[PDB]
């Protein structure tokens, strides 16, 4: 078997995270076609038979609260978990409506040995945002 | 026993230290790319696979243009950060 | 045209921030599974697949011991890190 | 066509950059089982058709000087590139035998607009290094 166990009663949560609008002490503009995205994705994912759950404009805490509060819950029957992250960002760092949140701090929520019911099972982290201010110019 | 850092998958919209394009009204590049490649290939792809084609398409298919210099003709890569054990198919 | 930061596939040996086993007689964990696992596929799977081989074994079939408390019972998980933006077959 | 072509005259070239021995100055010890690799890693590619060259033991300022001159040779007739590090190192940085060299730095000599006999081509890079002092204690 060198494939993951896919065939669990439900394929996992999607959680969403579409934050559109900062805070004016942030220095962020709209996100604007943010909403372009997280309905898409939504849609994407019902598909796939994930059960998907949208949050919008959260603050760095309500997005750390929310993480551990979904890692605390029961996945022994769904087979995988899905996390989009739509916002501002740097390297390592994605922002919530009032501010900046480092990846690590949100991602060790769900750690093999911090979420039992997700160990050895696939855990993705889809992530729209800015990694710096490098631009690519291309070539040929 | 296995990593506790393992089985973890990190899909990137662009490489380390860049920037991220964005669309007013189709929504970011890097979204819409990995939505229509899943629409086709998620029955047929295992998804290491689907995320290479996602990976072509924003490199390929997409330029910024803009009035001002600075933010015209951009490009991006996409960045596919895997610590997965094995396969994965959405089927 | 293309970004400038495409086509590179860097194969790390362990994860951001953690420490990597090499072995004094053996070798490093990392390289002697990826050379095995090249042995025995390069003929026949996706370079990504290959890697995601080299992925399970150090998981799976490795774990430090020492006399020191800290450095026993550790483990590894390799990291890879594709900007591909095709499929890599050495055949 | 949604795989890279490889078949062009010759697999392309694959530099070891082995580092065993570190100056006094630098306090870091020997990695005993380096050289292990060093040939393990030189067989399995000279069977994969690579033009295998090792190197042993550079100091920082060499390998950059390396890298830079193997990006000026013309990889017209050559279908990848290969380079594997074998070091101490933290993230985002190799030493050589005699102090760090942020990666970013030798890397940046092989991209599309530095490196046009490569571009549209496949640079791997295999690095065996630490990326930090973190251990990993394992789960179940
Ligand atoms: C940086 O964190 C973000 C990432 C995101 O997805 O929000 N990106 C932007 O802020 C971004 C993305 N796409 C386009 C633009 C922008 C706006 C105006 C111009 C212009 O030429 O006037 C160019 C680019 C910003
Ligand atoms: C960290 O930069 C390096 C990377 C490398 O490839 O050498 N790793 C080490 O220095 C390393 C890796 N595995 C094992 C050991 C080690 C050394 C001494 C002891 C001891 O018990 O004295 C245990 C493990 C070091």
């Amino acid at each position: 078997d060198n494939s993951y166990k896919m065939d669990y009663p439900e394929m996992g949560l999607c959680i969403i995270i579409n934050n559109k609008n900062f805070h004016k002490s942030t220095g962020m503009t709209s996100r604007s076609g943010t909403d372009v995205d997280a309905a898409n994705l939504r849609e994407t994912f019902r598909n796939l038979k994930y059960e998907v759950r949208n949050k919008n404009d959260l603050t760095r805490e309500e997005i750390v609260e929310l993480m551990r509060d979904v890692s605390k819950e029961d996945h022994s029957k769904r087979s995988s978990f899905v996390c989009v992250l739509l916002s501002h960002g740097e390297e390592g760092i994605i922002f919530g409506t009032n501010g900046p949140v480092d990846l690590k701090k949100i991602t060790n929520f769900f750690r093999g040995d911090r979420c039992r019911s997700l160990t050895g099972k696939p855990k993705l982290f889809i992530i729209q945002a800015c990694r710096g201010t490098e631009l690519d110019c291309g070539i040929e | 026993k296995i990593p506790v850092e393992a089985d973890f998958l990190y899909a990137y919209s662009t490489a380390p230290g860049y920037y991220s394009w964005r669309n007013s009204k189709d929504g970011s590049w890097f979204i819409q790319s990995l939505c229509a490649m899943l629409k086709q290939y998620a029955d047929k792809l295992e998804f290491m696979h689907i995320l290479t084609r996602v990976n072509r398409k924003v490199a390929t298919e997409f330029e910024s243009f803009s009035f001002d210099a600075t933010f015209h003709a951009k490009k991006q890569i996409p960045c596919i950060v895997s610590m997965l054990t094995k396969e994965l198919y959405f089927y």
